[PDB]
């Protein structure tokens, strides 16, 4: 299976932005245990959401996962420059995980 | 307090092998799964496999089966990955990452990654 995310998005401080995660083989369901991971400059990774909508402790309020239509999604409300990073999503297919290509988010 | 520790890098020759280590602290090593992930330039992540530290049972990405070998040392609470017959395709950063397999299903803590560089 192929997991696809937007390659890049650009937002402004205070704006709301949503990134999505799509599956090659059909709609994404909770059975896929959608995870969102954040990579910051020099190769610093923090998990952010797991089991499609569980915020990891420490993760600010402004981030949240949900299923929108047939895709997994991560929304950030009132984006800060701090949030500039690459967001990966990972999907689970019974005998393995598959990662998406990442969305580089620029905060003007 | 939760910490996954990996050495910074390996400069190795084509066709040799390396053992990568990841030492966990600040939590109960056998109560979470450990995954290994590959990051190649300008690409993202490729999942290698996972290991249940409590059973030593493994699941590998079919792509990596004749390449990698996952083991642990329960007493020293360390996860290892061995890579065989290293080639140019093997140069990348390799991360160990904790998965809350019985909790909220997240890859919450990540090692800093070991950069493997193959060169003659």
């Amino acid at each position: 299976a192929v997991v696809t995310q937007e390659s890049a998005l650009t937002t402004s401080p205070g704006e709301t932005v949503t990134l999505t995660c799509r599956s090659s083989t059909g709609a994404v369901t909770t059975s896929n245990y959608a995870n969102w991971v954040q990579e910051k400059p020099d190769h610093l990774f923090t998990g952010l959401i797991g089991g499609t909508n569980n915020r990891a402790p420490g993760v600010p309020a402004r981030f949240s996962g949900s299923l929108i239509g047939n895709k997994a999604a991560l929304t950030i409300t009132g984006a800060q420059t701090e949030d500039e990073a690459i967001y990966f999503c990972a999907l689970w297919y019974s005998n393995h995980w598959v990662f998406g290509g990442g969305t580089k988010l620029t905060v003007l | 307090q939760v910490q996954l520790q990996q050495p910074g890098a390996e400069l190795v020759k084509p066709g040799a092998s390396v053992k990568l280590s990841c030492k966990a602290s600040g939590y109960t090593f056998t109560s979470y799964w450990m995954h290994w992930v590959k990051q190649r330039p300008g690409r993202g992540l490729e999942w290698i496999g996972r290991i249940d530290p409590n059973s030593g049972g493994t699941k590998y990405n079919e792509k990596f089966k004749s390449k990698a070998t996952l083991t642990v040392d329960k007493p020293s609470s360390t996860a290892y990955m061995q890579l065989s017959s290293l080639t140019s395709e093997d140069s990348a950063v390799y991360y160990c990452a904790r998965y809350d397999y019985y909790g909220s299903s997240y890859f919450d803590y990540w090692g800093q990654g070991t950069t493997v560089t193959v060169s003659s």
